[PDB]
RNA sequence: AUUGGGCGUAAAGCAAGCGCAGGCGGAUUGAAAAGUCUGGUGUUAAAGGCAGCUGCUUAACAGUUGUAUGCAUUGGAAAC
RNA sequence: GGCGAAGGCGAAAACUUAGGCCAUUACUGACGCUUAGGCUUGAAAGUGUGGGGAGCAAAUAGGAUUAGAUACCCUAGUAGUCCACACCGUAAACGAUAGAUACUAGCUGUCGGGGCGAUCCCCUCGGUAGUGAAGUUAACACAUUAAGUAUCUCGCCUGG
RNA sequence: GGUGCAUGGUUGUCGUCAGCUCGUGUCGUGAGAUGUUGGGUUAAGUCCCGCAACGAGCGCAACCCUUAUCGUUAGUUACA
């Protein structure tokens, strides 16, 4: 039950991360494999920059990233050593027959995606830190960002086989039935030292008043 | 309770 | 003129044998005409006792609350001590929670001014049945809010027609030691109560009276023209 | 103004299928210069437990004034059917009692009184039998005041 | 459980009444002082206890100084 | 509702007779309370003795009912229930509250006696309820017929 | 491979039902009551009235999509 309101929320509601299109539908099933090829690289391998969203748009035999994080340092590095093994990477599961090109984005305001939310709220339960510090820590740290209420929960072990002492915790307001509200959620599995955690994180981001088509 | 004052 | 025999002229009658003991301690032996009664001479010496320290109390501004539920002529009554004079009044009954805690009534009140700045800048923001539902909530804070709707400091002393029928008022006036005079009967406390006003309150003849008197200690202090104590006529009062 | 704690004891509520932990908390404020109070709260995290049981703590304070740093006379401390007396002795040895009773006297900021608790063994029964045993008590010049005989004493 | 308990519902009020003895005993006056409290004398070993000293190199140890409480008797207060 | 120490006490009439109350310038003059022990009474059931036994119904018999019923249902039904004599002396024998006494808010009642005198209505002395302060308590609540305040005595309990 | 009371994710279930809670205060020794309660209208704890209560979050309602009335836009491969 509680049938999560984040894919009823897309299509109409926001935009969607993966834009492509191209002939009679025998290849979407290449496409398909390697755009989110793609877009799994980063959350695979890049945790430390802070990416909120990887745009990938292809059409009529072409492609082109839109990339967009927190720490551009991290995707760039000294002597441009980050872009040339992440073009190499690219270039690897991107073939030797079409075009590839990108730009390095830093957007203002970060923390509006709860993606980068859960990846931090991974980072600090899996450094060997008291899980009510860090999840304290980290709702001051969304409250400060100017968003509007939060809501968090956590599931898994505590390092104890019990399930009945988990903490969710519920500020500001939380309309999901309400189709207005823009917002947004995330979910991260941490592989603890005794299971799996699942971290979900639902934040409000604002509602879009006095509109009636997507933008 | 005397006056206030 | 201040406690004279002329304004005694109706203050008796009561619920019959329905007195408590602890005011024979201020009310006369017990009477003999099937009803509860009360005297005048405890009366107006504590009449001008409280006329005295009330108005004085009121001189070095202090904050002043009024209340009156009463079914239709304490409202109205009230409703005239408001009108001639700005100050904190209640007309309906009152739900509680100023003394006890203010800082969450805080919040109600604040958003009772925002929302009044809200109707004198909004024109026709809002439809047919938004401005009904609009107008409506601002009757709800009105018939509950509007009298103490200009304060943030807590009052320090308020009128009361009986204890009893305002307990509410009188619990949250005991969180702090503040000062409070009553319309008091012989079923009321006085334990409870810091300043005492015997007086019936059954017949509105004789509440229209004490209200004028208590309007009096309250109006000479900011220097409106009062009302009785100073008049040497008498001006007949009747409910209709 | 130390604040010392005294208990936690663990509660929860029961509804239809499912019990919640909202456990209570309990805490006694003290200057430990004559200003003391206590609060209980009640909620589902021990952090926001103290803040409300601090505040109620802070909010309920009373004063009991300072007679050479001890209990000046002998008397009991009763309520419902919990009882510590409470026995003046010479100045300088430590108090000898409970570790609750201990922390209430030290935030009252006294010194070695003779105490001994009878009967049940609630905590909140011996917190209102210490707080009603240190609020009955007069001043020996205060009695002597409103007494009609006047003395130096 | 005299210090220092309870018995309506947690354990206990006899099913109910009369009632020798015993227990508690109205007010006012006088006597005496048996009880009481008190003044005095004698008694109740020492040790140990308590405190101080000395001597063991020092606590432990021993001696040393006083110290209780109970009883008999002499003389008084009538508050009871 | 009243009466009585309680169980209990209700057709009427007659005999004996108790306790109780109001005012008692009534009278001697503490004769006052309690009560280990002691005495008496004590619902119904039941024991024995002698009767009768309308009706009922322990046990029991028959028919239903059922998983079966010696239960819930129906029809009979010994004893007993009734009377007298003794015995038997237990009951949630309840106000689950020992007795005796003094004081302590208030209000609505009910009834007995006195006086006011057409009643009612009034107060006064009591018995008998409800409501409800203060007090007490774990709360229920008691609460002028104390479980508030206290006094003397008797009985009783030391976890199950 | 095993290990669904280690679990995560996901999903059925009560149930498309309105209840579930929190911050503040009030009463009580506290669990707790309180609002959420009572009367109307409902699909509603939807709202109103009052109510030692006051607000607030979740859901309910609604902003979403489709159909049905009409107008404009564009007119073909509908049509013609």
């Amino acid at each position: 039950q509680k049938v999560n309101s984040n894919g009823l929320r897309f299509g109409i509601n926001k935009n969607w991360i993966s834009r492509w299109t191209a002939n009679s539908h025998a290849q979407t099933a290449k496409w398909l494999i390697e755009d989110e090829k793609i877009r799994n690289l980063f959350f695979v391998n890049y945790r430390n920059a802070q990416v909120s969203n990887v745009e990938i748009e292809r059409t009529q035999a072409t492609v082109d990233v839109f990339v967009y994080a927190a720490q551009p340092a991290f995707l760039i590095g000294s002597e441009n050593k980050n872009i040339q093994k992440i073009t190499k990477q690219i270039k690897q599961i991107i073939g030797r027959t079409t075009n590839l090109d990108l730009t390095i984005n830093e957007i203002g305001s970060p923390m509006l995606s709860a993606r980068i939310i859960a990846r931090d709220l991974a980072n600090a339960i899996e450094a060997r830190v008291p899980l009510r510090t860090a999840m304290r820590q980290s709702l001051i740290k969304v409250l400060k960002a100017g968003a509007n209420g939060i809501k968090v929960l956590v599931s898994g072990r505590l390092n104890g086989a019990e399930i009945a002492r988990d903490k969710m915790y519920i500020e500001g307001n939380m309309p999901l039935s309400t189709l207005r509200a823009d917002i947004d959620y995330a979910l991260e599995k941490a592989q603890t030292t005794y299971g799996v955690i699942g971290v979900k994180v639902w934040i409000n981001r604002g509602m879009i008043y006095t509109k009636g088509l997507n933008r | 309770m005397g006056n206030f004052d | 003129s201040l406690a004279k025999l002329g304004e005694m002229r109706t203050h008796v009658g009561m619920v019959k044998r329905y007195w408590n003991p602890k005011m024979g301690f201020f009310i006369e032996p017990e009477r003999k005409h099937n009803n509860d009664h009360f005297v005048l001479e405890l009366q107006r010496q504590s009449l001008q006792t409280a006329y005295n320290y009330v108005k004085e109390v009121a001189q070095n501004n202090g904050q002043i609350l009024f209340v009156g539920t009463k079914n239709d002529y304490v409202k109205k009554l009230v409703n005239n001590i408001a009108k001639r004079v700005d100050v904190a009044f209640i007309t309906q009954r009152w739900l509680g929670g100023t003394l006890t805690n203010f800082k969450t009534l805080s919040i109600s009140i604040n958003k009772l001014n925002k929302l009044v700045e809200k109707q004198a800048e909004n024109a026709a923001d809002l439809t047919k049945k938004e401005n009904l539902m609009l107008s409506r909530e601002i009757e709800r804070l009105e018939k509950f809010f509007g009298g103490v709707k200009s304060l943030k400091r807590l009052p320090n002393l308020l009128i009361v027609d009986d204890p009893v029928y305002e307990k509410n008022a009188v619990a949250e006036a005991n969180i702090l030691r503040i000062p409070v005079v009553a319309l008091c009967n012989t079923n009321t406390n006085p334990e409870l109560v810091d300043f005492i006003i015997p007086a019936n309150n059954h017949q509105p003849q004789s509440t229209c009276l004490l209200m004028n008197l208590l309007a009096d200690a309250v109006a000479e202090a900011k220097a409106m023209p009062t009302m009785f104590a100073y008049k040497p006529d008498e001006e007949i009062q009747i409910e209709i | 103004f130390e604040e010392r704690i005294v208990k936690l004891k663990r509660i929860s509520k029961t509804t239809k299928g499912g019990r919640n932990m909202r456990f209570s908390v309990l805490v006694v404020v003290g200057n430990r210069k004559g200003k003391i109070g206590y609060g209980i709260a009640k909620a589902l995290e021990v952090p926001n437990a103290i803040k409300k049981a601090i505040k109620a703590a802070h909010n309920s304070l009373h004063t009991i004034e300072i007679h050479k740093g001890s209990i000046y006379h002998e008397v009991i401390g009763r309520s419902g059917a919990s009882r510590v007396l409470l026995k003046p002795a010479p100045q300088g040895t430590g108090i000898i009692a409970g570790g609750a009773i201990r922390a209430i006297i030290e935030l009252a900021g006294y010194s070695d009184i003779y105490t001994k608790n009878l009967g049940r063994n609630t905590p909140i029964n011996m917190i209102h039998a210490t707080m009603d045993g240190i609020l009955k008590q007069l001043s020996p010049r205060r009695v002597a005041i409103l007494r009609n005989k006047n003395l130096n004493e």
